[PDB]
Formats: C-alpha cells, sequence, structure tokens
C-alpha cells in the first residue's frame, strides 16, 4: 500500500477518470477503490477511441488496463505534502 | 624486377590510403605475385597476401572502349580510380553487384560484340559519362544478367565440349568468377 | 495475498465484459475468482462483425479483462 | 534516487507516446507517479519553437499514472513557490 | 632452418673488419652448440665443474663459453623467474575456478624469495590451500599413476611446489626427478613446509615434461592434469622461452599459406573487413 | 542456471626495485 | 545441482565455455556473440555483441518500392535483459 | 486426468513442436522443462509461418514467448 | 542472397554461416585465458610483455604508451566499420 | 542476480536502447534491484526523433530492451559475488 495506492483509496466517492490502454477514457464518480487499482465506478461516461461517448450506470475497471487515473485537486496538496 | 616494380607499386598504392581505407586482405590473381607481395608489404603485418583459385576477367576492363582508350592514351604513370558498381550499392547488395560485374565481365571476355550488344536491350538506352555500365531497371538488369549467363554457358559448352544443361548455379559461379570444374 | 476484487454486486448479474484483444462479450457471473477470472453463464459472443453466437458456461481469464459494465441493476 | 526529485516540475514519457508535465511529488514501489498540475505533450514538445510552443495539449491536473506504462522521466522546470 | 641468418639478416655484403668476420663465421658455431647442448652439457660428457647458471637453474658441465653465451642470451632478463611466476599464478588462477569443487576453502600466495625458482639445493612452498573441511589424503603417487592407495590421515592446509628444470640427455626423465626431489625435500632440513603432505610438481623446460608425485587428495588429480595440459599449452612465458629457443636456434621451420579464393570461399569476400583483389 | 566466464587476474607481483624484504609479498 | 539440467543450460553452456550464440529478441533484431555472464531472469551480459537486422530505404523512390537490407551494428559490451529475448541458439 | 508437467516431463526427448506467440514454431526434441515451462529443443527446425528455414541446433525458447507445445 | 527475414533466427544464421562470420568424480573445466583491463583477449607476446612490465615494477614510456593507445583507438575505429568521392569525381 | 552487477556500475558513461527505439546515452548514477536507471547529463534519441540532452533522467527497468557499455568496462571484477 504505497502513498499513490492511499491517494487512489482516498479518491473513493469523487469525480475522477481513467484512462485505459485501449484508448478509451471513462470519467465519472468513482465508487470501490482498491490497492490493486481495480476501479468501479457508477455513472460515468466513457468515450473510446472512435469519438463517440456514451454513458454508463456502472463500469468496473482492472489495474493492468487502467493506463492513467486523473484525480481531483481536492486532494492533490493534503494529505500529499510531506510525501 | 617487373614483378618488384608491381609489388612496389602495389605497397605505394597501400602507403597512399590512409589506415582506415587500407584493406587487410589481398587477393593474388596471379600466383607468381604473392611471393614478391609478401617482401614488399613488410611494414604491414596485418594485411593477408592470399592467392586466388577464381582468376577474374579483368581483360574486359581492357577490352571496353573508355578504360581501354583512358589506359592507352595516358603517357605518364597515375593511379587514377573508377567504380565498377554506378548505382548497385543503393539498389541491391554487394555480393549480387559484385555477381553482376563478374557475370558482365565473363560475358565480354567470352565475346566483345555480344556482350556489347546484349548489355544494352535498346537502342534508346544510354550510360552516364561519371557511370560505366548503362542504367537499367531491376527487371531489365536480371534479363541481361540471365542472357549473359546463357551465352556464358553457350561459349562453356562450345568451347569445352559439354552440354548446356549439366552446370548448376554453383558451377556457373565458378565460371563467371574463372574456378575449374 | 492474492486479494479478489470486488465482484459481489456483479454476481448473478447480465454485463459486458471487455477482451483486451479489441473483443466485447456479455453474460451473467456467477463468480469471482482472485485472478480476476470470470465464470460467466449463458455467454453471448456479441462480436464487432454484428452477430451474437450463445456459448453457455464459458471462463474468461483476468489477464485480458479490461473492462466489465453492468448491464443490469447493480 | 527518486527523493531528490520529489515534488518537482518534471516530464514523464509513457509508454505509448503521450508524455506528461507536471510536479512529480509522489511516487511508488511499482513507479506509480502522482502528478499533480501536470498538462499533455504527445505530438509537439516545446524546445526552440518557431510556430507553436504548446501544440496539441491537454489539462489534466492530478495524474495517478501507473508504472506499466511508464518508460522514462525527466526533469524539465524548477519547482514553483506553491 | 635459417642457414646465415643471424640477428643481423647475416650482415654479409660489408667493408667489416676481419674479427667481426671471423665472430660472424663464429656464429654458426653457437648454434650448433646450442642445438647439442642437450647432449655435451651433460655430466658424462665432463667430469667435475657442476658450474650453475647465473641467476638460472641450468648446471654448465664443462667450461663451454659458447653454450653460456646462448644461454644467457635465451634466459635474459630473469626469463627462470618470469616462467615460474607465470606458471604459479595460472595454477592459482585454476583452482580458483575451481574452488567450491573440491571443498577448498582459498588458495594462498606464499612470500616467495627470487632465487626459490632457481634454487636447487633447498625448496620452498609455492601454494597454500586451506579448506572449510577436512582433506582426507592419500598416499605419494605419480602423475600418470591412475591407481592411488589412500593414505589413512587428514589434513587441512595442502602445499604445492613447483621446480622448474633444465635435464640433460642423461638425466631427462621427469618423474625420477619429481619423485627423487619430493622425497628429498620433505625430509629435507633447510626446507620448511608448512605441512608434511602436499604435492610437488617438476617441469622439464629443456624437454618439455612434467610430473607429480606428491600427496594428493580426491578431485585434485584430473584437475591438476589438465592445468598442467593447459600450461604446457598455452603459457604465455613458456610461449617466449619457445620463441626465444627457436630464434637462437635459427628454425625457420616452413608454414602453409592461406586458402585460394575458390567458389566456396569468395562468401567472405563481402564482410566487413576491407579485401582487395589484384 | 546461469554460468559467468571470468578470466584469473593473476597478480603479478613485483621483482625488482622492492627495497623490503627478499620474499615476495602476499 | 541443477542449474546444468535447466531449459537455461543452453544458455549456460555457451557461457561457458565462451561459445558464440545468437539471440532474436521481440524487436526482430539477431545479436550473435559471446555470452560472458547470465542469471535467472535471462539477463545475458555478451562481448562483442554483432547486431544484425532487416532495414528498409521507406519509400526512397516515392512509390514504396525497394528491397530490404541486411543491417548490422558492433557492440563492445551489452547486457541485454531477458524481458525483450524471444529466442536463443548456440552456434553449430 | 493428465497434468500439462507430467506431460511436458513424458515428452522429453520426443520429437514435438512448440509454436511461439509470434508465429514461428521450433520442431525437434525437447530437452527439459523449468517452472516457468521455458523450452529447451535439440536438434529443431524453425519453421516461420509453417514453412521451414533451416536447422538451429539447440534452441531455448523463453517462457512469456511460447504459446503451445504439440507432441508430433 | 538470404535476406534478414522477420520473425525468423535461421536467415540471419544461415547468413552468418555464408559470410563466414563464425577420487570424488568432476571433469574439472580447467580454462586459463590472458585478458587486460579492457576486457580483450591478449596475445601471448602481450601476456608476457604485461607480465615482465609487472614483475620489474616498472611500465613502458610515455612515447611508447602515446603509441599503444594511438594503435589500440585505430583498431577500435579499423573494427567499428571513397566510393562516393570517386563517383562524383568520374 | 545480474541486477547486482547493474547496480554496482554507477558512475559509468553507458547507453541504453528502450523498447520503442529510444536510445539514452549517459553517465548513470543510481540503478535499484530493478534496474531503475537514474542517470545525469544523458543524452537520448528517439525512434525517428531529433536528440535531447537532459541534465537528469530516470529510465524504468521494464521499459528498458538492451545495453550498451564501452570497451573501459571491467566486467571479470564486476561480475564477482
Amino acid at each position: 500500500i504505497g502513498v499513490p495506492i492511499k491517494v487512489l483509496h482516498e479518491a473513493e466517492g469523487h469525480i475522477v477518470t481513467c484512462e485505459t490502454n485501449t484508448g478509451e477514457v471513462y470519467r465519472g464518480k468513482l465508487i470501490e477503490a482498491e490497492d490493486n487499482m481495480n476501479c468501479q465506478m457508477s455513472n460515468i461516461t466513457v468515450t473510446y477511441r472512435d469519438g463517440r461517448v456514451a454513458q454508463l450506470e456502472q463500469v468496473y475497471i482492472r489495474g493492468s488496463k487502467i493506463r492513467f487515473l486523473i484525480l481531483p485537486d481536492m486532494l492533490k496538496n493534503a494529505p500529499m505534502l510531506k510525501s | 624486377l617487373a614483378k618488384w616494380k608491381t609489388a612496389e607499386e602495389v605497397a605505394a598504392l597501400i602507403r597512399s590510403l590512409p589506415v582506415e581505407e587500407q584493406p587487410k586482405q589481398i587477393i593474388v590473381t596471379r600466383k607468381g605475385m604473392l611471393d614478391p607481395l609478401e617482401v614488399h608489404l613488410l611494414d604491414f603485418p596485418n594485411i593477408v597476401i592470399k592467392g586466388s583459385e577464381l582468376q577474374l576477367p579483368f581483360q574486359a576492363c581492357l577490352k571496353v572502349e573508355k578504360f581501354g582508350d583512358l589506359i592507352l592514351k595516358a603517357t605518364e604513370p597515375q593511379m587514377v580510380l573508377f567504380n565498377l558498381y554506378d548505382d548497385w550499392l543503393k539498389t541491391i547488395s554487394s555480393y549480387t553487384a559484385f555477381s553482376r560485374l563478374i557475370l558482365i565481365l565473363r560475358a565480354l571476355h567470352v565475346n566483345n560484340d555480344r556482350a556489347k550488344v546484349i548489355l544494352k536491350p535498346d537502342k534508346t538506352t544510354i550510360t552516364e559519362p561519371h557511370h560505366i555500365w548503362p542504367t537499367l531497371t531491376d527487371e531489365e538488369w536480371i534479363k541481361v544478367e540471365v542472357q549473359l549467363k546463357d551465352l556464358i554457358l553457350a561459349d562453356y559448352g562450345k568451347k569445352n565440349n559439354v552440354n548446356v544443361a549439366s552446370l548448376t548455379q554453383s558451377e556457373i559461379r565458378d565460371i563467371i568468377l574463372g574456378m575449374e570444374i | 495475498k492474492a486479494h479478489p476484487p470486488e465482484l459481489k454486486k456483479f454476481m448473478d448479474k447480465k454485463l459486458s465484459l471487455k477482451l483486451n484483444g479489441g473483443r466485447h462479450v456479455q453474460g451473467i457471473l456467477r463468480g469471482f475468482d482472485p485472478f480476476m477470472n470470470l465464470v460467466i453463464d449463458e455467454c453471448v459472443e456479441m462480436a464487432t462483425s454484428g452477430q451474437q453466437n450463445n456459448i453457455g458456461m464459458v471462463v474468461i481469464r483476468g489477464n485480458s479483462i479490461i473492462m466489465l459494465e453492468a448491464l443490469e441493476r447493480v | 534516487k527518486m527523493l531528490q526529485h520529489i515534488d518537482y516540475r518534471m516530464r514523464c514519457i509513457l509508454q505509448d507516446g503521450r508524455i506528461f508535465i507536471g510536479t512529480f511529488k509522489a511516487f511508488d514501489k511499482h513507479m506509480n507517479l502522482i502528478l499533480c498540475d501536470c498538462d499533455e505533450f504527445r505530438k509537439i514538445k516545446p524546445k526552440n519553437s518557431k510556430q507553436a510552443e504548446r501544440e496539441e495539449k491537454r489539462v489534466l491536473g492530478l495524474v495517478l499514472l501507473r508504472g506499466e506504462n511508464l518508460v522514462s522521466m525527466t526533469v524539465e522546470g524548477p519547482p514553483p513557490k506553491d | 632452418w635459417e642457414k646465415a641468418s643471424g640477428f643481423e639478416e647475416s650482415m654479409k655484403w660489408k667493408k667489416l673488419t676481419n674479427a667481426q668476420r671471423s665472430g660472424l663465421n663464429q656464429i654458426p658455431n653457437r648454434r650448433f652448440t646450442l642445438w647439442w647442448s642437450p647432449t655435451i652439457n651433460r655430466a658424462n660428457v665432463y667430469v667435475g665443474f657442476q658450474v650453475q647458471l647465473d641467476l638460472t637453474g641450468i648446471f654448465m658441465h664443462g667450461k663451454i663459453p659458447t653454450l653460456k653465451i646462448s644461454l644467457i642470451q635465451i634466459f635474459r632478463a630473469h626469463l627462470w623467474q618470469k616462467i615460474h611466476e607465470s606458471i604459479v599464478m595460472d595454477l592459482c588462477q585454476v583452482f580458483d575456478q575451481e574452488l567450491d569443487a573440491l571443498e577448498i576453502e582459498t588458495v594462498q600466495k606464499e612470500t616467495i624469495h627470487p632465487r626459490k625458482s632457481y634454487k636447487m639445493n633447498s625448496s620452498c612452498a609455492d601454494i597454500l590451500l586451506f579448506a572449510s573441511y577436512k582433506w582426507n589424503v592419500s598416499r605419494p603417487s605419480l602423475l600418470a599413476d591412475s591407481k592411488d592407495v589412500m593414505d589413512s590421515t587428514t589434513t587441512q592446509k595442502y602445499w604445492i611446489d613447483i621446480q622448474l628444470r633444465w635435464g640433460d640427455y642423461d638425466s631427462h626423465d621427469i618423474e625420477r626427478y619429481a619423485r627423487a626431489k619430493f622425497l628429498d625435500y620433505t625430509t629435507d632440513n633447510m626446507s620448511i613446509y608448512p605441512s608434511p603432505t602436499g604435492v610437488l610438481i617438476a617441469i622439464d623446460l629443456a624437454y618439455n615434461l612434467h610430473s607429480a608425485y606428491g600427496n594428493w587428495f580426491p578431485g585434485s588429480k584430473p584437475l591438476i592434469q589438465q592445468a598442467m595440459a593447459k600450461i604446457m599449452k598455452a603459457n604465455p612465458a613458456l610461449y617466449v622461452l619457445r620463441e626465444r629457443i627457436r630464434k637462437g636456434l635459427q628454425l625457420y621451420s616452413s608454414e602453409p599459406t592461406e586458402p585460394y579464393l575458390s567458389s566456396q570461399n569468395y562468401g567472405e569476400l563481402f564482410s566487413n573487413q576491407i579485401i582487395w583483389f589484384v | 542456471a546461469y554460468a559467468i566466464n571470468v578470466s584469473q587476474k593473476r597478480k603479478y607481483r613485483q621483482y625488482m626495485n622492492r627495497k623490503g624484504g627478499f620474499n615476495r609479498p602476499l | 545441482e541443477e542449474f546444468n539440467t535447466g531449459p537455461l543450460s543452453v544458455l549456460t553452456q555457451s557461457v561457458k565455455n565462451n561459445t558464440q550464440v545468437l539471440i532474436n529478441c521481440r524487436n526482430n533484431k539477431k545479436l550473435l556473440g559471446r555470452v560472458k555472464a547470465f542469471d535467472r531472469h535471462c539477463n545475458m551480459v555478451l562481448e562483442n555483441v554483432k547486431e544484425m537486422w532487416t532495414e528498409v530505404p521507406k519509400s526512397g523512390k516515392g512509390k514504396k518500392k525497394s528491397k530490404p537490407v541486411n543491417k548490422d551494428r558492433y557492440i563492445s559490451k551489452m547486457f541485454l535483459r531477458g524481458d525483450s529475448v524471444i529466442v536463443v541458439l548456440r552456434n553449430p | 486426468p493428465l497434468n500439462p508437467k507430467p506431460f511436458l516431463n513424458g515428452l522429453t526427448g520426443k520429437p514435438v513442436m512448440v509454436k511461439l506467440k509470434w508465429g514461428m514454431e521450433y520442431k525437434g526434441y525437447l530437452v527439459s522443462v523449468d517452472g516457468y515451462m521455458n523450452m529447451q529443443l535439440a536438434n529443431t527446425e524453425e519453421y516461420i509461418d509453417g514453412a521451414l528455414s533451416g536447422h538451429l541446433g539447440e534452441v531455448l525458447i523463453r517462457c512469456n514467448n511460447v504459446l503451445y507445445i504439440r507432441g508430433v | 542472397e538470404e535476406p534478414i527475414v522477420n520473425r525468423g533466427l535461421a536467415a540471419a544464421l544461415l547468413l552468418c554461416q555464408n559470410k563466414g562470420l563464425l577420487k570424488d568424480g568432476y571433469k574439472p573445466d580447467v580454462k586459463i585465458e590472458y585478458v587486460d583491463e579492457t576486457g580483450r583477449k591478449l596475445t601471448p607476446k602481450e601476456a608476457f610483455r604485461q607480465l615482465s612490465h609487472r614483475f620489474h615494477g616498472k611500465g613502458s614510456g610515455k612515447m611508447k604508451t602515446e603509441r599503444r593507445m594511438k594503435k589500440l583507438d585505430e583498431e577500435a575505429l579499423l573494427k567499428k566499420m571513397l566510393g562516393t568521392v570517386a563517383l562524383l569525381q568520374e | 542476480k545480474l541486477v547486482r552487477f547493474l547496480m554496482k556500475l554507477s558512475h559509468e558513461t553507458v547507453t541504453i536502447e528502450l523498447k520503442n527505439g529510444t536510445q539514452v546515452h549517459g553517465t548513470i548514477t543510481g540503478v535499484d534491484v530493478s534496474m531503475n536507471t537514474h542517470l545525469k547529463a544523458v543524452k537520448m534519441t528517439l525512434k525517428n526523433r531529433e536528440p535531447v540532452q537532459l541534465e537528469t533522467l530516470s529510465i524504468r527497468g521494464n521499459n528498458i530492451r538492451y545495453f550498451i557499455l564501452p570497451d573501459s568496462l571491467p566486467l571479470d571484477t564486476l561480475l564477482v559475488d
């Protein structure tokens, strides 16, 4: 359990985005965030590589498929300043 | 004394080139030339003076009009060099270009006018003044090499009293390079 | 220390999984695995050609598990 | 060796060509980077540009990039006051 | 051979002085004496006057100044000490490369007096092997003794000695020399050994022989065998000794030429090495 | 299942101009 | 014991006698050389590595009509990790 | 009722064909197999997309590069 | 005449072959070789020279060292690899 | 383990070719057991791109394909335990 793992675990219940390795990016509200970067979110808009965008009431992205995790600026300063 | 002068000229041509341009392996076409070449190249022991079982037809360059006229009109001795492959290094490899040059030299040594007419498939094609070989395409050069190989095989069959359908690709490569089957 | 993922809300629900070779599938998850393997009952193909081919009981490995969208209410 | 490069304006190149530039403040054992106020750059990079220095750029802010898609990272500028 | 070659291309044509001409004419006598040294420098030919060569282990039976000069030229610049040093370092390297395979804790570089290399009356230790476990040792046997009888004792430190000799015709038997010198130095009073158990390897440079007779432990036999094989095959100092001997003997052995450019050898003509056809 | 091919340093000890004890240093 | 009997023993027999072997990686490059050291993760450190691969002019004439050439490079000492290495074979 | 590890232990020495993930295949006698199922072939031939290019001798295929192995 | 085929190692091996680029109880592999600090294998004359220099306690002079360094640099340059100028001048 | 030999190769000017064709040549200052190469004053040339010189770089061991050391690397004395 590292400090980015603790930042992703504390980002549950807030607006966050997950950019996958295939090119699709799903931005929504996370619900479950494990230590292995498994992100289960609800009511997220997902945009594929073709340019189309859809909405989903529930989604679950794994840790290996999720390439990047865009976090909000609320937890970007505290308590992540002493690290 | 003539063999010693030729070995001294070869050693002077080797010493005139820098160390990055000096070769490390020498192939002597004549068997009576490697013996003074070991004596004349005693200052450079890193070169290998090896013999040659396949004699390259170097008289085809003197049988050509341009190089023959440049050799005949030169009243003073010089070291003017040239390029055997004009633009064959950017299109093909070094082994295939040398094989095509050896096949063309064997075809010119077998016949002057026949190989001169088979080298140009059309009457509109011409060679550059900076080049020696006529500029052709890949399929045209392949057809010219096939015609030269067929003429060399016909000359080998008419000269050695053998048939035409009894030599493979290795035998044709040995006959084009000068080796004996 | 291989912790299983939170797949209790997606159990016995018709969801669509994505395979990492640009593929998709749809079916009802009947359990979970610590290696993120999913057992899907009545799994239809739903490939990129446009035709869906039902198979039944199938298993998908966790290495190719890209995403999972719960089509049913969870 | 990353402890002397914490909270610095560094540019990390990903495995797909889409590089990020931001405050690399938090790292992990699996090389998971947490870049705050980071921007994206995939097509062009600003180094003595004649037409446009910031071309094809996207704002990201705080991004938690996993180490599976990370290749290398390099410092780009000094850290700010805030 | 190379008749009339010498060190100065034989310097045949010149305005040389008569004394210089006499010296040039006497040089082939030097070559002949060097060639026949093993059979005329023996004690059977000359009685008495057994004087060891300076800083060298060679004994000169009979005052032959020609042979003295030739041998000094061959062994110039402390070649005996360098040969012994090279042999001992090579053996230590071989033992380190196969350290754990025979249960050896470590090897040791004994402080050796320079003269030890050419000290025939007494001897010392060259290599010391230290063990983590007990080495059961066997009774003395020759290098070619395939069957050895095991001795009922063990040790922890094991000595290896290297003795170089220049055997004449009558005493070129390396095995007898190795056995005699092992049984002498071990029971000697001016030679101090770290342990009663060890191995002594005698090497005949004049005839290129080698033999060991000391006390052996299991696993050391093949290691020492291939070590001696490789050290006779590729020692630098031994190669220099051989080259100096060849130069002194003017033995220009004939050598073959490179393979000609056939139909199966032209494929190396297009490699990265610059090759030219003349 | 690894293998390393390393040569033997065979540190060559000094013979001339030592000014110390006759026997070689370890 | 088991270090000279596994599948990497061909990587150990060519590194014990310093024999020449050619390794084809995932980037379609064949590196031939004498392996000086190996490990459990196939991190092979070799000396005098000749890397031969296939190169293309990439439409030098403008119509994408060219032949690939055998390009070769030389390195003094290389340390290739076992991640990108696909296959390896000793010289016969 | 046959686990793949005794199946690979019994196929050691028998002529089989190991097809890698890149599409190549090694057809020869298997030597041994480790815990990560690494492939070691002796007297094998390298077939690229079903076309053999020549024998290699002693070949070693890694763990994360092979796809399947069928006993020929 | 065999090009480097993609996803194949037998073609490069064939091109390199055509180009000419190729008791307790044990069998101890006693291998003795001469190497230098640069890692290159040394000729027996070079190894003997190094051994003699180390034993005598004095190395080569500045001029000899410079000549050896220049020779090594030249060898490295030659082993790392005027036709275009001759084609353009003709 | 060969990672311990790369960890002891600090303050050495070497090159590293990555899996994307980017070759970075510089003086390596730090290397962990996961081949985390932290180098200073390096120059990286990407695939079909211009070389760029950076004062500090931190290349990961996962994306590192091969390495290249000069002829002055004592591999006979650094590969020992």
